[PDB]
């Protein structure tokens, strides 16, 4: 089988945080319905990609869903949060799944096809299946996730261009923005951020980090989801040798 | 002990109804007698019926501390001793007795030995307190057929039992009465079953030691009388997912490699009609105890 745990409160407390203070909004967490209905809800009118920002961020804060044995949990904890479904599994996808190929022939013995192997009535080679294929589930997404991230970094090797980009992070050593055309979360450090970095101060209570930019020298307040301009540049560090892409906002 | 006369007409008759495809009962050599299962009012409370047999097993349970060698496990026990009851050819008590600790043997590689219960699933603080099921079984009346109608009374009755809901608080167990919340029911990982043969003569030792062509009778599931007059006999297991759980033929009749191969294969139609007989019953008490308690909470 395979669940997904509800998300802790914790997750969602800092989400929240920044939600009440700055948009003055929040997420319910009572239900997945209740989550739903507050997450849809929470839509800015002069921005509609508000709502995307906050949903794909809302997603980082979820409890990975994993591979199972019935008899590892009780039926109560074979709940999928995110589908809001009592029982699931996967089961459409042989070719590229080998989760799928259990449950097939788990299937074509509840059926009488054909009686289920003993390996996949083994309480411990179970486990051993499901310990290993969510490992190697996670280490596909990241992989997948990893090729997407070199792919774009050279796409944007030899170009800068002045895109769309998202503040996600706030702190008193710069921020982090994220560009929604490549895809690519950035972070732009104090130094490069602003001129005269003892002069810029750091709220953590409503997120606020206002500097005076290096081309100007009126102090300007940057709140958290805020619309900004960026530019992109890509360079890779003589040190870690990953190609990083070095923001500058505008 | 107090023996069973049997007079040399009653046992030369019996053999030569075989001879000529008769049997006393009027069933086929082949025919399993038809199994009737009742559940009481408690869950574990469970009677099989086999004809005239008539056996009754019980599930319990109660917080115990496991053993030191397995702290993750549970513990479970079956109890099978005979009595009167089912006719004065048992003495009182005796669980030494040949028949009797076979039979006692054949159950716990069946059900115990063989893991059909989810003894882990009976844990509830790891090398400190856990579960202690208990499989009681009762033998009322006789006819034959005891070891295959305990082990459907012991799985029905651990398929059909529930055990009282626990809410662990560190060391310190909350144990649910069914008044609070609803009793949780026991994990079981197969359906073991079992078929017994009564295998017969019908001529002498020698044409049985030397004999050119094999002769001899097999039936399955023997009365008492058939039981009083076989030469050996054969209990195996099985289960839906087609796999031999267990097989006893300790000594008696010499019998042909092939002939036990077809006694297994004949056995595995009867355990997949039986599991399936068991499950539907099951359903339906569920669905009675549910319908009543729509009724119950209606009125209420
Ligand atoms: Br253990
Ligand atoms: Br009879």
């Amino acid at each position: 089988l395979r669940r997904h745990a509800a998300p802790p409160s914790t997750n969602f407390e800092i989400l929240n945080e920044m939600l009440n203070t700055r948009k003055n909004m929040s997420i319910s967490l009572e239900s997945s319905k209740a989550l739903a209905d507050s997450l849809d809800r929470c839509v800015d009118p002069e921005d509609p990609y508000f709502n995307t920002l906050v949903r794909i961020m809302s997603t980082r804060c979820m409890m990975a869903a994993q591979y199972f044995y019935s008899g590892a949990y009780s039926y109560p904890d074979f709940r999928h949060y995110g589908l809001a479904v009592d029982i699931y599994t996967h089961f459409t996808s042989p070719i590229r799944r080998y989760c799928d190929v259990v449950a097939h022939r788990q299937l074509a013995g509840a059926i009488g096809y054909e009686p289920l192997s003993l390996t996949h009535r083994d309480k411990n080679k179970m486990d051993m299946i499901c310990r290993n294929i969510n490992r190697k589930h996670r280490n596909a997404q990241f992989a997948g996730r990893a090729s997407i991230e070199y792919y774009v970094g050279q796409v944007m090797r030899n170009n800068e261009s002045t895109e769309t980009g998202y503040v996600i992070k706030v702190f008193n050593n710069g921020i982090v923005v994220l560009v929604p055309k490549f895809g690519v979360e950035g972070l732009i450090r104090l130094d490069n951020l602003t001129e005269d970095p003892n002069s810029a101060a750091f709220d953590e209570v409503e997120y606020k980090l206002t500097f005076v930019p290096t081309n100007s020298d009126k102090p300007r307040d940057v709140y958290v989801f805020d619309k900004v301009e960026v530019q992109v540049r890509s360079v890779m560090d003589p040190i870690t040798s990953k190609r990083k892409a070095e923001l500058l906002l505008k | 002990a107090k023996d069973i006369e049997i007079s040399a007409s009653e046992s030369k008759f019996i053999l030569e109804a075989l001879r000529q495809n008769y049997r006393l009962d009027g069933r086929s050599f082949d025919q399993f007698r038809d199994v009737e299962i009742t559940f009481g009012k408690e869950f574990g409370d469970v009677s099989v019926k086999m004809g005239n047999t008539k056996v009754h097993c019980r599930i319990s349970c109660q917080i115990a501390q496991p053993y030191e060698d397995r702290p993750f496990e549970g513990l479970f026990v079956i109890s099978t001793e005979i009595s009167p009851m089912a006719g004065s050819q048992f003495e009182n008590g005796n669980i030494t007795g040949e028949d009797e600790v076979l039979c006692s043997r054949i159950i716990e590689k069946s059900v115990r030995r063989s893991g059909a219960l989810d003894v882990e699933g009976l844990c509830i603080v790891a090398g400190s307190k856990c579960w202690a099921v208990r499989a009681d079984v009762h033998f009322l009346d006789c006819d034959g057929g005891f070891i295959d109608a305990s082990c459907i009374a012991v799985m029905a009755g651990l398929m059909h039992f529930k055990k009282p809901d626990i809410t662990v608080h560190g060391e310190q167990i909350i144990v649910h009465p069914v008044n609070e919340r609803e009793p949780v029911p026991l994990g079981i990982l197969h359906i073991p079953i079992c078929v017994t043969f009564s295998f017969f003569n019908p001529q002498d030792t020698e044409e049985n030691i030397k004999g050119e062509t094999n002769s001899e009778i097999s039936i399955i599931d023997a009365t008492l009388k058939e039981e009083l007059l076989r030469d050996g006999v054969l209990t195996v297991t099985l289960n839906k997912n087609r796999e031999v759980v267990q097989v006893s033929k300790a000594g008696g009749l010499p019998m042909d490699a092939l002939t036990l191969m077809k006694c297994c294969h004949e056995a595995y139609s009867i355990i997949e009609k039986i599991t399936d007989q068991i499950l539907q019953l099951l359903k339906e008490d569920s669905e009675k105890r549910n319908k009543y308690a729509a009724m119950l909470t209606s009125e209420n």
